[PDB]
C-alpha cells in the first residue's frame, strides 16, 4: 500500500543484494586480468574443443 | 571475495540510511544474508588454496573462521539491542557502524594474500573495538581496560611490522603463497632468534599465553556484551590465523625456541584454569576460561604437527561459539540483576527453566564432552603433544579435570541451589535471549556431524 | 517458555520438511549416479564428476 | 560489594614488595616454569637420542 | 542471646539421648539407659556452687565428645538428614506469580482474585507496620531481633508478609 | 542377511525414539512414564533374538557404518561390535532397567517433574548401550563421558539440596581423574598402534602396553569406584532411590570393569598391570566392606556392597579370567538391582526413612519385600545352585587356583566372609526383630507396579545363572581337581560370616551397655578417607588458587612486572622531562652544553 | 558386489550345515523365517521400486584422471611456475598414499574380526604387509612437519641415501 | 499420606501426654502450662518433645523447643511447621 | 546538592505494557516482525537451508577421488610382484647424490 510510502520506509533492502550483484561482477571481470596462462599449465592442457574458443571464464 | 566485502560495506549506508526503529530489523536480516553467502565459501579444493584475486585468497583455514565471523555479526546486534534500547538513534546507528566496520576488517584480514596486507587490518581491528569498550561500556574500569587492551597488542605488533618489512627487503615479496613455496631454512643465529621473537610475540599477545594475558580480565569484563563476544570469539583466534600462517619461514628455529613459551603455556593452563575455582565475577570466570583453552592452542601450534594444527583450528572455532554463548549467558542475568557477582543470583534453574537448559549445554560444551567439537579439538592436541613428549598428558590431562571443576561450579552456583529471596525483578526470558542462544548451540552440534569443514587446511 | 519452543519447532520445520521431502524425492526421482569410464573424445563437464545429483547441481550453480 | 572489591581491586593498591611476597612470587613463578623446562627437556633429549641412534621403536607410528 | 546454665544442660540432655539412641537402639535398651542417665542427672539438681555446676559440665561434654556416635541418628527432615532441602527445589516464591501471562492467569481466576485481596492488604498494612516499629524501636537500634505484635486493633503484625505468605514446605 | 545384523542395531535405534518425542512435545505429558517403560520393555524383547543366534550359531559381527571423518590413515567411523560381552549385556541391562522403570512410576508417583526424570533415564540408558557396544575407542569414549555427565544430573536431581550438588560434583570429579587414564590410553594407541578400532589394537600385538594399560587401569578405577578413587559411590546417595537402583547397582559403576573386559586379549600379555589389578581389586573389597558393616543406613550398606563386588570383579580379571568377570557382571545385576529395589520399597513405605536403626518387625508386615531381600542377600553370599553361587563361588575357586599374589588371595577370602556380615546387618536391623519406626504405620506394598517390578527381578535372580551358564559356549578352561578344603572354602567362609555376625548382632540385644570402639570409630567413619582426603587436598589446592595463584601471580606480580614497571618508568622520568623552570638562562646554558659537546668528544667533528 | 573383490579380498566363507539332534525345533530358525517375510520382503519390494525407478532414467559420472606432470625432482629452483605443478602433484600423491594405508588398515581389521580368536595365526601375512607399508611410509612423508611440501620430501629422502650410501660404503669398507 | 489435620494432631498429642505415667489421664487439659498447673521438671519437659519428635517423625529445634510448653501450643507449633491449616 | 542529575532510571519491563512482547523493541508490531525476521532468516534460510547446503558440497579435498586411484594402484602393484608402496617417493634415478 502506498508504493511511495513503503519506498520511503523500505527501500534500503536493495542495497545489499545489488552489492552482491555488484560483487559477482568483479569476480567475473577481475578474472580476465588474471587470465595470463589460462590453458597453459601442463596438467590441465586440453585440446581446443570444436565450438569452444577458451577454457574457464 | 570482492563478493562478500561489498555487501558488508554496502551494509554501512544501509544502517545509516534507514528508518528510526527499523535499524535493528534491517541490519539483522541482511547480516544473516551475508552469512548465507559465506557458507558457500567453505568448500575448498584438495591442496591448492581457493584463490579469488591477487589481493584476496582463502584456504581451508580462513574459510572455517570466515563463516564464523559473518555468522557472528547478527548475534551482537541481537545481544546488544536490549541495554541500548534507551539510546539516541545517532549513537544507535553509530554502534551498528562500529560492529560492521569491525566485521569488515576481519573479513579482509583472514583472506589477505599478503602478510603486510594481513598486518594492516590485523591491527586495524583495534580502533573499532576500543570505541566499543570505551564508549558504550558500562563500568568505571573500562577506561583502564581500553589502555591495557590497546597497548598490549600494539606494543607486540610493532616488532611484527619491523620484522615483516625486513623480510620484504630480504626475500622479495611476502604473500602467503611464495613464502611457502620459497621457504628457506632460517639459519640458527642470534639475529634470527630475535627475528623469530618479533615474528611470534605479536601474535602470541593476541591469543594470550600466561603472563601476557592481563588484558583479558580487564577488556572482556568491562566491555559491553556485543564487544565481549568479539574480543573472545574472533580476535583471540586472530592470533591463531597469523600463527599458522607466519610459521612457514621459522622452522629450523621453532623446535629450539618453542621451549620457553611451551612451558609458560603448559604451566599457564593449569595456572589459569586454577584461577577460575576462586573467582567472584561470572564474566571473569568465562574470560579466564578463555585463557586456558587458548593457551592449549598456543601449544597446539608450536609443536608444529599435522595433528597439532588439525585440532588447533577445531578448538579455536569451537571455543569461539562456546565462550561467546557463555558471555551472552552472563549478560542475560546481569541485565536482570544489575551485578556480576556469581553468588548473588543463586538458584536460577527454578525460576528460568529454559535458561537452565541453555546454560547446561553451555557448560557441557566447555567440558569438551565427545563428540562436541571442543572434545575433538582438545583430544586431537593431546595425542599430537603426547607423541611430542609423554609427560604432556600429566599437565594437559589434569587441565581437563580442572576444566570440569569450575565449569560445573558456575552452573551449580548460579542455576542450581536454592533461589535468592530478596531478588524479585526476575522476569520470564524474552524470546530474543532464547533465540540468540539457540543460534549459538545448534550450529555447534550441527558441525559435529561433519568435522571435515572444521579440521582446517591440513585435512 | 512453551511459546518460544513452539515457535522454533513449528518454524524450523517450515523449511525442514520441504527440504527433507526434497532430498528424498531427488533420491527417488532421478536417483544417484554410477561409475563410468571416460568416453572417447568427450570432455567431462566440471559438475559431472560428482555422485549425488544435488551435489552435481550445487557444482552447476555457484561453485 | 566490599568483598568483591577487596578480592579484585584493593589487592594491588595495598600491595607492598616485601621479601615475603617477593620470594613467594619467584617460588610460585619462575620456579615451576623452569622445573617443567628441566623435566621436559631431559626426556626430550633422552627421546631424540634413541630416535637418532635407532634405539626407539615406532615402526607402526605414522600419524604423528 | 547467650545460653544460660539450664539451656546448656537441657541441650546437652536432648542431644546426648538422641546420640544414645543411635548407640543403644533396641528401644528396650533406650528406656533403660535413659532412666540410668536421668537418675544420675537427678542427683545433682541444686548444687548452688555454680562453679562446680560448670565443672560438672566440663567432663559432661568431654564424655559426649568422646562417646558420641560417629553417625548420630536424625529424623530425615533435619540439617544433615537424608530428606534435607529435598522439596526446596520446588518452593517457587509467590512474587513470581506476578509475571504470569494473562492467558495463563486466566486459568485460575478466583485464586488470582484472592491474590489481589492479599496484595491490597499488604499495601495498606505496610504503612501501619513501619509506623509501629519506629514508634516502638528502643534507642540505639533494635536490641533484640524479635518483632512486636499488633498492639493496636484491626492491624496486621509488623513485617507479616514473607512469614505468612511463605511457600508451603510441601509444594510438590 | 541374518537378523543379527539389522536387529542388533534396531534394539539400539528404538531406544532413542522416546527422547525425540519429548522435543516434539507430542510426547504424552500425561503418561510419558508408561511410554518409556513399554518402549524399553519392547527393546528387551527385540534384544532377546540376537542372543539366540549367539547360542545357536555362535556368530560375532562388527558393524561399520556412516564415516564420520577420514584422518590420514585413521578412518574414524561409527562402529558397533557385537561381541559375546555386548550381545549378552544388552538384554540384562534392558531387563533390569525395565523393572526399574516399573518401580519408578511407583516410587515417583508424586514428583512433578517425573517426565523429565524418565527423559534422563533413557538418555542414560542409550548412553551405556553404545558404551557397551563400541568398536573404536573414541566411540567408547562417547559413552564414557556421556554416562558420567548424565549421572551428574541424575544425582543432582534434587538440585535444591546443597549436598546433592556436592555429591554430584564428587562424581564428576573422580570420574575426570579416572578419565585421565582413558585419554592417556587414547593417545598411546593412536600414536603407536595408529588406530582406535579394537581390531587394530589387538592386531598390532601391543604386548608392551605398560603405560597404556596403566592408563586403562586408571580409567577403570575411577568409574568402578575402587580404593583411592571410590568414596563418590558411597556418597552417591543424594540422588533418588531409583537412580542408585539403576546407575549405581550394575549399570553405571560397572562400566569401568567392562572396559578392561573389552581389552582382555592384550591385558594378559603384560604381568605388572594385571598384578596391579589384584592389588586394587583386593583392597577395594575390604575397605568398602570394612566401612560397610558399620553403616546405619540401608542405602549406604547396599551401595558399599556393590563397590566390594566390583572390587572382587577386578580380582577375577587379574587371574586372566575375563569371561568369568562378565559372568559376575550379569549375575551382580540381578542381585543388587533387587537389593536397591527392596530398599526403595521399604524406604518409601516407611515415610522415606533410611536409617537402618528404625526398621524391624517388617517380616510379617512386609512378606514380599522380605522374601526378595532374603533372595538377594542369599544370592550375594553364594547359596549353592542359586544365581549367586554360579559366579562368585566359581570365582573364588579360580582365585585360589592360580599364581595369586599371596595377600590378594587372603584379602578376597576375608572380604567374602565379610560379605555376609553386612547382609546379616541388613536383615537383622530390618524385618527381623521388634519395630522401631514412628507410631503412624503406613506400610504398603500392594501397589501392582511395585509388586510386579520386584517379582520380575525376583524370577530372574533364581534362574539367571542357570540359563546363562548352561547356554554360554565354554570360553574358559575350568579347574576340576581341588583339595576339598579350599574348594569348599567359599561356602564355609560365609558360614562363619553368618555365624559371628548374628552373634555380635544379638549382642546388642543384651541389656548391658555397648562401649565405643576405636576400630568401630575408624570403620563407621568410612575409614577416615572423606574426612581427610576430601577436605585436606581440596583446601590446599583451592587456597593456593586464590592466595597465590589468582592473587600473588596474576595481579600482584604479572601486572607489576611488565605493565606497572613500564608505567612507573615513564611516570618517573616524565616528571623530570616536563618540570623546566622557564629560565632562558638555564635553557641557553643547556644549548651551550649541547653545542659544546656535539662539536667535541663524541667525535662529530670527524 | 559393486566394489572390486580383488582390492578387498574376502577369503571364502565356510558355513556349517544345521543338523540338530534334539527333536524340539530351533527358535532361531523359526524366528528368522518370521523375520524373513515381515521386514526383508517389504524391504526387497521397496528397493525394487527404487532400482527400477533409478534405471528408468540413468545419468552417469566419471572419475577425474589428472595427467602426471614433472615433479619437484626435475623442476628447477625458483621456478614456482613449475614448482606449483610439481607441488600439487606431490600433495595429490600424498592423499593417494594416505588412502593406500587406509586400504591396508581396513584389510588388517577385516581379517582380525573374521578369524575371531584365531586372528593371530590365520592372518599374519596381513600384519607383515601393513608393517612394510608403515615402514616405507616412515621412510616417506612421516615427520615432514606441519607445513609439509614436496621440497621437504626431497630433503628428508635425500638425507636418507646420504646415510644409506654412508652405510653402504662402510659395509663395503 | 493422609493430611495430618489439626484434630488428628491434637488427638495424637494428648494421647501421648496422657501416656506419660507422670501425667495422669484424668487431669489432661489442652491449655495447661507443664509446671505451674501440672508440676514437673524442665529436665522432664525436654524429654516430652523428644517423645513428640519421634511421634511425628521430625526434629523440633531446641531454640523453639524451650518456648514450647503448652499442649495446645504443642499442637499449634507442629501445625505451622507441617503447614496444617484445615 | 552536588549537582542536578536524574536518579537511577527504573528498569522497564517490556512485558508490563504488552505481555505478548518478544523482547526485541518497545513497539508491538515491530516486535512481532523482529521475531519473524530473526527466526525466519536465522534458522530456515541459514541454519536449516545452509546445513543442507554445507552437507551437500561436492567432493571435499577429492576424498573419494583419492580412494578411487588406490584400488587400481593396489591391483597394479601386488599382481606383478612389486612392493605395493615404494619406500622413496622421489625416484632415486632422477636425483643425484653428491660426493
Ligand atoms: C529441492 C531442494 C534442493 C536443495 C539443494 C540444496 C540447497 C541449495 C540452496 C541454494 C541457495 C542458498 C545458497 C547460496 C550460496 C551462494 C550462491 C552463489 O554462489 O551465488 C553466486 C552465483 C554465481 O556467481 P557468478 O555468476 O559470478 O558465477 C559465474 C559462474 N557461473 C555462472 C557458471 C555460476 O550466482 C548465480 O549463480 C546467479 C544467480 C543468482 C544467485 C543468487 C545467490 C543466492 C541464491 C542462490
Ligand atoms: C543420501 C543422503 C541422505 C540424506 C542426508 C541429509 C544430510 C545428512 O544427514 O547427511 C549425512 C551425511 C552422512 O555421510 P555418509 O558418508 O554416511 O554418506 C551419506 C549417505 N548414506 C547416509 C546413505 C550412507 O553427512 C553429511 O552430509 C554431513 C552433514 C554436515 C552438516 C553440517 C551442518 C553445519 C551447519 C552450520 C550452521 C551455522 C553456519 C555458520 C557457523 C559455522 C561454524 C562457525
Ligand atoms: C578366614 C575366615 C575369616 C572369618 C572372619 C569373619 C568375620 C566376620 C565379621 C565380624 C566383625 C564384624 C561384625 O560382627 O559386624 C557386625 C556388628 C556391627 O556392630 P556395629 O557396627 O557396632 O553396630 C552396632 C549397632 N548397635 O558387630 C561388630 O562387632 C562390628 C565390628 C566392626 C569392626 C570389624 C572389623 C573386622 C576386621 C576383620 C579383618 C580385617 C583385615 C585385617
Ligand atoms: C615491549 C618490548 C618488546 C616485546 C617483545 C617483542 C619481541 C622481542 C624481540 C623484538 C625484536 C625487535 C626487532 C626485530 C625486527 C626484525 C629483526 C629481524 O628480522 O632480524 C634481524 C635481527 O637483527 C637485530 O639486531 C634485530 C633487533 C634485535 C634486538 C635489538 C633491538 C630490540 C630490543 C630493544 C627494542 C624493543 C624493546 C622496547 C624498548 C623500549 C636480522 O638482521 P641482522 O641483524 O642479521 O642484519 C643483517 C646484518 O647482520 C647486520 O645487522
Ligand atoms: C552417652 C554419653 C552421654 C550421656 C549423657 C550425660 C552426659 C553428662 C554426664 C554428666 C552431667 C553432669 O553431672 C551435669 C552437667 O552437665 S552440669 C551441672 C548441673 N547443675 C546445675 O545445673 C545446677 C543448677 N540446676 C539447674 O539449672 C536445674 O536443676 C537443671 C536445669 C539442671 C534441671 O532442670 P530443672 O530441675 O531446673
Ligand atoms: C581346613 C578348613 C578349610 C580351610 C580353607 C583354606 C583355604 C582353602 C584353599 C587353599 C588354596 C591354596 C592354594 C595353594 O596352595
Amino acid at each position: 500500500m502506498n508504493v511511495l510510502q513503503i519506498v520511503r520506509d523500505h527501500w534500503v533492502h536493495i542495497l545489499v543484494p545489488v552489492g552482491f550483484v555488484f560483487g559477482c561482477y568483479l569476480d567475473r571481470r577481475s578474472d580476465e586480468k588474471l587470465t595470463a596462462f589460462r590453458n597453459k599449465s601442463l596438467l590441465f592442457k586440453r585440446e581446443l574443443r570444436p565450438n569452444e574458443e577458451v577454457t574457464w571464464k | 571475495m570482492l563478493k562478500i566485502i561489498i555487501p558488508t560495506t554496502m551494509l554501512l549506508p544501509m544502517t545509516w540510511m534507514s528508518k528510526h526503529n527499523m535499524i535493528w530489523i534491517n541490519a539483522t536480516v541482511h547480516s544473516l544474508l551475508i552469512s548465507l553467502i559465506s557458507l558457500s565459501l567453505l568448500n575448498q579444493l584438495g591442496e591448492n588454496s581457493l584463490n579469488f584475486s591477487l589481493t584476496f585468497f582463502s584456504d581451508s583455514l580462513s574459510a572455517p573462521l570466515l563463516v564464523l565471523t559473518t555468522w557472528l555479526l547478527p548475534l551482537m546486534l541481537m545481544a546488544s539491542q536490549s541495554h541500548l534500547s534507551k539510546e539516541t538513534t545517532t549513537r544507535k546507528k553509530l554502534y551498528i557502524t562500529m560492529l560492521i566496520l569491525l566485521q569488515l576488517f576481519l573479513i579482509m584480514t583472514f583472506t589477505a594474500t599478503e602478510l603486510i596486507l594481513f598486518y594492516i587490518l590485523f591491527e586495524a581491528t583495534l580502533v573499532p573495538t576500543l570505541i566499543i569498550i570505551t564508549r558504550w561500556g558500562n563500568q568505571t574500569e573500562r577506561l583502564n581496560a581500553g589502555l591495557y587492551f590497546l597497548f598490549y597488542t600494539l606494543a607486540g605488533s610493532l616488532p611484527l611490522l619491523v620484522a615483516l618489512v625486513y623480510i620484504q627487503n630480504t626475500t622479495g615479496s611476502l604473500n602467503f603463497l611464495i613464502i611457502h613455496y620459497w621457504s628457506h631454512p632460517l639459519s640458527n643465529s642470534w639475529s634470527n632468534i630475535f627475528m623469530w621473537l618479533a615474528c611470534i610475540m605479536a601474535f602470541m599477545v593476541k591469543m594470550p599465553l600466561y603472563g601476557l594475558h592481563l588484558w583479558l580480565p580487564k577488556a572482556h569484563v568491562e566491555a559491553p556484551i556485543a564487544g565481549s563476544m568479539v574480543l573472545a570469539a574472533v580476535l583471540l583466534k586472530l592470533g591463531g590465523y597469523g600463527m599458522m600462517r607466519i610459521t612457514t619461514i621459522l622452522n629450523p628455529l621453532t623446535n629450539y625456541m618453542a621451549y620457553p613459551f611451551l612451558m609458560l603455556s603448559m604451566w599457564g593452563m593449569i595456572m589459569t584454569s586454577s584461577i577460575c575455582l576462586r573467582q567472584t565475577d561470572l564474566k571473569s570466570l568465562i574470560a579466564y576460561s578463555s585463557v586456558s583453552h587458548m593457551a592449549l592452542v598456543i601449544v597446539a601450534i608450536m609443536i608444529q604437527t599435522p595433528w597439532s594444527f588439525m585440532g588447533a583450528t577445531a578448538l579455536m572455532i569451537a571455543h569461539g561459539l562456546t565462550s561467546s554463548m557463555l558471555f551472552c549467558l552472563a549478560n542475560t542475568n546481569y541485565e536482570r540483576v544489575h551485578s556480576r557477582t556469581m553468588i548473588l543470583a543463586r538458584g536460577l534453574q527454578t525460576l528460568l527453566p529454559l535458561m537452565a537448559t541453555w546454560w547446561l549445554m553451555a557448560s557441557l560444551t566447555n567440558l569438551a564432552l565427545p563428540p562436541s567439537i571442543n572434545l575433538i579439538g582438545e583430544l586431537f592436541i593431546i595425542t599430537a603433544s603426547f607423541s611430542w613428549s609423554n609427560i604432556t598428558i600429566i599437565l594437559m590431562g589434569m587441565n581437563m579435570m580442572i576444566t570440569a571443576l569450575y565449569s560445573l561450579y558456575m552452573l551449580i552456583t548460579t542455576q542450581r541451589g536454592k533461589y535468592t529471596h530478596h531478588i524479585n525483578n526476575i522476569k520470564a526470558s524474552f524470546t530474543r535471549e532464547n533465540a540468540l542462544m539457540a543460534l549459538h548451540i545448534l550450529p555447534l552440534l550441527l558441525l559435529t556431524l561433519n568435522p571435515k569443514m572444521i579440521l582446517g587446511p591440513l585435512y | 517458555d512453551r511459546r518460544f519452543l513452539k515457535l522454533m519447532r513449528f518454524y524450523i520445520l517450515l523449511t525442514g520438511i520441504p527440504v527433507a521431502i526434497g532430498i528424498t524425492l531427488v533420491n527417488v526421482f532421478i536417483g544417484e549416479a554410477e561409475l563410468a569410464d571416460i568416453p572417447e573424445g568427450y570432455v567431462p563437464e566440471h559438475w559431472e564428476y560428482f555422485k549425488h545429483p544435488i551435489s552435481r547441481w550445487i557444482a552447476r550453480t555457484f561453485y | 560489594i566490599r568483598w568483591t572489591y577487596a578480592r579484585s581491586a584493593n589487592i594491588y593498591p595495598n600491595f607492598r614488595p616485601t621479601p615475603k611476597t617477593s620470594l613467594l612470587g619467584a617460588l610460585f613463578g619462575i620456579g615451576p616454569l623452569f622445573f617443567w623446562y628441566y623435566v621436559f627437556k631431559t626426556d626430550r633429549d633422552k627421546k631424540e637420542k634413541l630416535i637418532q641412534e635407532g634405539k626407539l621403536d615406532q615402526t607402526f607410528n605414522i600419524s604423528y | 542471646a547467650y545460653l544460660t546454665h539450664q539451656q546448656k544442660v537441657l541441650r546437652l540432655y536432648k542431644r546426648a539421648l538422641r546420640h544414645l539412641e543411635s548407640w543403644c537402639v533396641h528401644r528396650d535398651k533406650y528406656r533403660y539407659f535413659a532412666c540410668l542417665m536421668r537418675a544420675r542427672f537427678d542427683e545433682h539438681k541444686n548444687e548452688k556452687d555454680m562453679v562446680k555446676a560448670t565443672q560438672l559440665l566440663r567432663q559432661a561434654e568431654e564424655e559426649f565428645w568422646y562417646g558420641q556416635h560417629p553417625q548420630p541418628y536424625i529424623f530425615p527432615e533435619s540439617p544433615g538428614g537424608t530428606s534435607y532441602e529435598r522439596y526446596e527445589c520446588y518452593k517457587v516464591p509467590e512474587w513470581c506469580l506476578d509475571d504470569w501471562h494473562p492467558s495463563e492467569k486466566a486459568m485460575y481466576p478466583d485464586y488470582f482474585a484472592k491474590r489481589e485481596q492479599w496484595k491490597r492488604l499488604r499495601r495498606e498494612s505496610w504503612e501501619r507496620e513501619v509506623k509501629q516499629l519506629q514508634e516502638e524501636t528502643p534507642p540505639g537500634g533494635p536490641r533484640t531481633e524479635a518483632l512486636p505484635p499488633a498492639r493496636k486493633e484491626g492491624d496486621l503484625p509488623p513485617l507479616w508478609w514473607h512469614i505468612v505468605t511463605r511457600p508451603r514446605e510441601r509444594p510438590m | 542377511m541374518n537378523p543379527f545384523a539389522s536387529l542388533t542395531l534396531t534394539t539400539l535405534i528404538i531406544l532413542t525414539i522416546p527422547i525425540m518425542m519429548s522435543n516434539s512435545n507430542i510426547y504424552k505429558t500425561n503418561l510419558y512414564p508408561n511410554y518409556v517403560k513399554t518402549t524399553v520393555s519392547y527393546a528387551f524383547t527385540l534384544s532377546l533374538v540376537p542372543l539366540l543366534m549367539f547360542m545357536h550359531t555362535g556368530q560375532e559381527m562388527i558393524i561399520s557404518n556412516w564415516h564420520w571423518m577420514t584422518l590420514q590413515t585413521v578412518e574414524l567411523s561409527l562402529s558397533f561390535k557385537m561381541d559375546y560381552f555386548s550381545v549378552m549385556f544388552i538384554p540384562v541391562a534392558l531387563f533390569v532397567t525395565w523393572s526399574i522403570m516399573e518401580f519408578s512410576m511407583w516410587y515417583m508417583h508424586s514428583d512433578p517433574f517425573i517426565n523429565r526424570f524418565f527423559k534422563y533415564l533413557v538418555l542414560f540408558l542409550i548412553t551405556m548401550m553404545i558404551l557397551v557396544t563400541a568398536n573404536n575407542l573414541f566411540q567408547l569414549f562417547i559413552g564414557w563421558e556421556g554416562v558420567g555427565i548424565m549421572s551428574f544430573l541424575l544425582i543432582g536431581w534434587w538440585h535444591g539440596r546443597t549436598d546433592a550438588n556436592t555429591a554430584a560434583l564428587q562424581a564428576i570429579l573422580y570420574n575426570r581423574i579416572g578419565d585421565i587414564g582413558f585419554v592417556l590410553s587414547m593417545a598411546w594407541f593412536l600414536t603407536h598402534s595408529n588406530a582406535w578400532d579394537l581390531q587394530q589394537i589387538f592386531m598390532l600385538n601391543n604386548e608392551c602396553p605398560n603405560m597404556p594399560l596403566i592408563g586403562l587401569l586408571l580409567a577403570a578405577a575411577g568409574k568402578s569406584a575402587q580404593f583411592g578413587l571410590h568414596p563418590w559411590l558411597p556418597s552417591a546417595m543424594e540422588g533418588p532411590t531409583p537412580v542408585s537402583a539403576l546407575l549405581h547397582s550394575s549399570t553405571m559403576v560397572v562400566a569401568g570393569v567392562f572396559l578392561l573386559i573389552r581389552f582382555y586379549p592384550l591385558m594378559e600379555t603384560n604381568k605388572l598391570v594385571q598384578t596391579m589389578t589384584l592389588c586394587l581389586g583386593a583392597i577395594t573389597t575390604l575397605f568398602t566392606a570394612l566401612c560397610a558393616i558399620t553403616q546405619n543406613d540401608i542405602k549406604k550398606i547396599v551401595a558399599f556392597s556393590t563397590s566390594s563386588q566390583l572390587g572382587l570383579m577386578m580380582v577375577t580379571i587379574g587371574i586372566n579370567q575375563p569371561h568369568l568377570a562378565f559372568l559376575h557382571i550379569c549375575m551382580h545385576a540381578f542381585f543388587k538391582a533387587m537389593l536397591f529395589m527392596c530398599s526403595g520399597s521399604i524406604i518409601h513405605s516407611l515415610n522415606d526413612e533410611q536409617d537402618i536403626r528404625k526398621m524391624g518387625g517388617l517380616y510379617k508386615a512386609m512378606p514380599f519385600t522380605t522374601t526378595a531381600l532374603i533372595i538377594g542377600s542369599l544370592a550375594l553370599t553364594g547359596m549353592p545352585y542359586l544365581t549367586g553361587f554360579y559366579s562368585k563361588d566359581l570365582i573364588i575357586e579360580a582365585v585360589n587356583m592360580s599364581y595369586t599374589n599371596a595377600w590378594a588371595l587372603l584379602m578376597t577370602l576375608i572380604a567374602t566372609s565379610l560379605t555376609a556380615a553386612y547382609s546379616t546387618r541388613i536383615i537383622f536391623f530390618a524385618f527381623l526383630g521388634k519395630p522401631r519406626f514412628p507410631p503412624l504405620v503406613l506400610i504398603n506394598e500392594n501397589n501392582p507396579l511395585l509388586i510386579n517390578s520386584i517379582k520380575r527381578l525376583l524370577i530372574g535372580s533364581i534362574f539367571a545363572g542357570f540359563i546363562i551358564s548352561n547356554n554360554i559356549p565354554p570360553m574358559t578352561v575350568p579347574n576340576t581337581t581341588m583339595p576339598l578344603y579350599m574348594k569348599m572354602t567359599a561356602l564355609i567362609v560365609t558360614i562363619m560370616g553368618f555365624m559371628l555376625a548374628l552373634e555380635l548382632n544379638n549382642t546388642t540385644y543384651y541389656l548391658k551397655f555397648k562401649y565405643p570402639s576405636q576400630t568401630y570409630k575408624f570403620s563407621n567413619m568410612l575409614g577416615y578417607y572423606p574426612s581427610i582426603m576430601h577436605r585436606l587436598p581440596t583446601y590446599h589446592n583451592l587456597s593456593m588458587s586464590q592466595k597465590s595463584a589468582s592473587s600473588l601471580l596474576d595481579l600482584i606480580w604479572l601486572e607489576t612486572i611488565l605493565p606497572k614497571t613500564t608505567s612507573f618508568i615513564q611516570m618517573k622520568m616524565s616528571i623530570m622531562v616536563s618540570n623546566q623552570k622557564g629560565l632562558i638562562k638555564l635553557y641557553f646554558l643547556s644549548f651551550l652544553i649541547t653545542i659544546m659537546i656535539s662539536m667535541t668528544l663524541f667525535n662529530y667533528h670527524e | 558386489d559393486s566394489w572390486d573383490k580383488d582390492v578387498y579380498p574376502e577369503p571364502p566363507r565356510r558355513t556349517p550345515a544345521p543338523a540338530p539332534q534334539t527333536s524340539l525345533p530351533n527358535p532361531v530358525t523359526y524366528l528368522t523365517k518370521i523375520f524373513d517375510l515381515l521386514v526383508d520382503r517389504p524391504v526387497t519390494l521397496a528397493r525394487e521400486f527404487i532400482e527400477q525407478q533409478h534405471a528408468k532414467n540413468r545419468y552417469y559420472y566419471y572419475h577425474r584422471e589428472f595427467r602426471r606432470v614433472p615433479d619437484i625432482t626435475e623442476c628447477e629452483e625458483k621456478d614456482i611456475l613449475c614448482m606449483f605443478e610439481a607441488e600439487m602433484q606431490w600433495r595429490r600423491d600424498y592423499k593417494v598414499d594416505q588412502e593406500i594405508v587406509n586400504i591396508i588398515q581396513e584389510r588388517l581389521k577385516a581379517c582380525q574380526q573374521r578369524e575371531g580368536e584365531s586372528y593371530r595365526q590365520n592372518c599374519a601375512k596381513e600384519l607383515e604387509q601393513f608393517t612394510q607399508v608403515s615402514k616405507a611410509f616412515q621412510d616417506r612423508y612421516s615427520d615432514l612437519g606441519a607445513h609439509y611440501s614436496a621440497r621437504k620430501c626431497l630433503a628428508k629422502q635425500k638425507q636418507r641415501m646420504l646415510a644409506e650410501r654412508k652405510a653402504a660404503k662402510e659395509a663395503a669398507a | 499420606a493422609p493430611p495430618l489435620t489439626l484434630e488428628a494432631i491434637k488427638d495424637r498429642v494428648l494421647y501421648v501426654l496422657k501416656l506419660y505415667d507422670k501425667i495422669d489421664p484424668e487431669k489432661l487439659s489442652v491449655n495447661s502450662h507443664f509446671m505451674k498447673d501440672l508440676g514437673l521438671d524442665s529436665l522432664d519437659q525436654v524429654e516430652i518433645i523428644m517423645a513428640m519428635e519421634d511421634e511425628f517423625g521430625f526434629e523440633i529445634p531446641d531454640i523453639d523447643a524451650e518456648k514450647l510448653m503448652c499442649p495446645q501450643e504443642i499442637v499449634d507449633y507442629i501445625a505451622d511447621k507441617k503447614d496444617v491449616y484445615e | 546538592i552536588r549537582l542536578q542529575e536524574d536518579p537511577d532510571p527504573e528498569d522497564e519491563n517490556l512485558y508490563e505494557k504488552n505481555p505478548d512482547s518478544h523482547g526485541y523493541d518497545k513497539d508491538p508490531i515491530v516486535d512481532l516482525w523482529n521475531m519473524r525476521v530473526v527466526f525466519f532468516f536465522g534458522f530456515s534460510i541459514v541454519l536449516v537451508l545452509g546445513s543442507t547446503f554445507v552437507a551437500y558440497l561436492p567432493d571435499y579435498r577429492m576424498q573419494e577421488w583419492a580412494r578411487r586411484e588406490a584400488e587400481r594402484l593396489v591391483k597394479y602393484r601386488e599382481a606383478n610382484g612389486l612392493p605395493l608402496m615404494e619406500s622413496n617417493c622421489f625416484d632415486p634415478n632422477k636425483i643425484q647424490l653428491p660426493e
